[PDB]
């Protein structure tokens, strides 16, 4: 019940605010909190008292609060900012709890810009013998961390079937995903050919199979 | 200074109930504060209570209540979170956290590493290896993709290796997908020289330790 931006997008050694507003049973009357939540990590403490750093936290994070609005800053922004901000504070009414924002997901812009590799499978021999049919498109080495999968049987859209994974950050630090298209071995087969169209920062890369 | 340990992940279904524990290593909780707070997939951060063992004191959301118990054991310096009537919803990872003193209202400045509970109704089953093979549609600039699709199993999680672990670089395994049918799948190239394909001997290791199913598979043109 605390309010911040869902997303905000930066660069390498630029500044960046985020800003989280409550009320006055909540923020208006209680110290304002800020936890740092990097990808697959708990949440750490980043400010607290509105504007107090705890040990080992650098001074490029700053908090401040007036009113029943409280704001965090980071300058010098670095790669490794990249995280989930969360503010949290007290709300004093008589059922009393703690009360978070929904979180700023602080994307930091600082790689190079990567195409995504596509590699399509087809069903394999033993899966049809097993009566089924998975295509399988792997999608890595792409960077900033979005894409959007289509599919397709011949010329047209499928989309019963379809699981897509969320990107998940690799080693070198760019990004994978996965899709995935269920079939029956009659519908692999009945068609002339099923397609993966992967779209990156607007652009299209496709790769097709086809029944033996 | 103090870590904060929590017990293994979870796996539950629909109507059963969870008790996750948080024990106060190499230090206390005697003079604090302590909450718990969970986190959907993809989702924000949800306070579900929280206990104060010197005041004799619990505090819970409303959205929780009735269905959250929080404890604490002093003995063993170990506070407990049991929620009960679980949904596949109630899937999330849930975090213990120490307050900087005695009040709720105070800063949460220790945090411990989350346990992951996972609701469903599906139950426990190994995979289905299938050999991903590689060809000309996989092979470009002299290297070819080839990889295991690991299908159908529940639950999280699988690990894979290939040659034993022999065989490191160029391996790539994906994050898992969840079907409708309620059972992940997921899969593991490697990208090799196209030249050695003739000679070189190809296998993934997939290991299931929730169904104890171990599966070698050799991938072949």
């Amino acid at each position: 019940v605390l309010t911040q931006p869902p997303s905000v997008s930066a660069a390498p050694g630029q500044k960046v605010t985020i800003s989280c507003s409550g009320s006055s049973s909540n923020i208006g009357n209680n110290y304002v909190s800020w936890y740092q939540q990097l990808p697959g990590t708990a949440p750490k403490l980043l400010i607290y008292d509105n504007n107090k750093r705890p040990s080992g936290i650098p001074d490029r994070f700053s908090g401040s609060k007036s009113g029943t609005s409280a704001t965090l800053g980071i300058t010098g922004l670095q790669t490794g900012d990249e995280a989930d901000y969360y503010c949290g504070t007290w709300d004093s009414s008589l059922s009393a709890y703690v009360v978070f924002g929904g979180g700023t997901k602080l994307t930091v812009l600082g790689q190079p810009k990567a195409a995504p590799s596509v590699t399509l499978f087809p069903p394999s021999s033993e899966e049809l013998q097993a009566n089924k049919a998975t295509l399988v498109c792997l999608i890595s080495d792409f960077y900033p961390g979005a894409v959007t999968v289509a599919w397709k049987a011949d010329s047209s859209p499928v989309k019963a079937g379809v699981e897509t994974t969320t990107p998940s950050k690799q080693s070198n630090n760019k990004y994978a995903a996965s899709s995935y298209l269920s079939l029956t071995p009659e519908q692999w087969k009945s068609h002339r050919s099923y397609s993966c169209q992967v779209t990156h920062e607007g652009s299209t890369v496709e790769k097709t199979v086809a029944p033996t | 200074q103090v870590q904060l340990v929590q017990s293994g992940a979870e796996v539950k279904k629909p109507g059963s109930s969870v008790k996750v524990s948080c024990k106060a290593s190499g230090g206390t909780f005697s003079s604090y504060a302590i909450s718990w707070v969970r986190q959907a997939p993809g989702q924000g951060l949800e306070w579900m209570g929280g206990i104060i063992p010197i005041f004799g004191t619990a505090n819970y959301a409303q959205k929780f209540q009735g269905r959250v118990t929080i404890t604490a054991d002093e003995s063993t310096s170990t506070a407990y979170m049991e929620l009960s009537s679980l949904r596949s919803e109630d899937t999330a990872v849930y975090y213990c956290a120490r307050h900087m003193g005695y009040q709720l209202r105070e800063t949460m400045d220790v945090w411990g590493k989350g346990t992951t509970v996972t609701v469903s109704s599906a139950s426990t089953k190994g995979p289905s290896v299938f050999p991903l093979a590689p060809s000309s549609k996989s092979t470009s600039g002299g290297t070819a993709a080839l990889g295991c699709l690991v299908k159908d199993y529940f639950p999280e999680p699988v690990t894979v290796s290939w040659n034993s672990g022999a065989l490191t670089s160029g391996v790539h395994t994906f994050p898992a997908v969840l079907q409708s049918s309620g059972l992940y799948s997921l899969s593991s190239v490697v990208t090799v020289p196209s030249s050695s394909l003739g000679t070189q001997t190809y296998i993934c290791n997939v290991n299931h330790k929730p169904s104890n199913t171990k599966v070698d598979k050799r991938v072949e043109p």
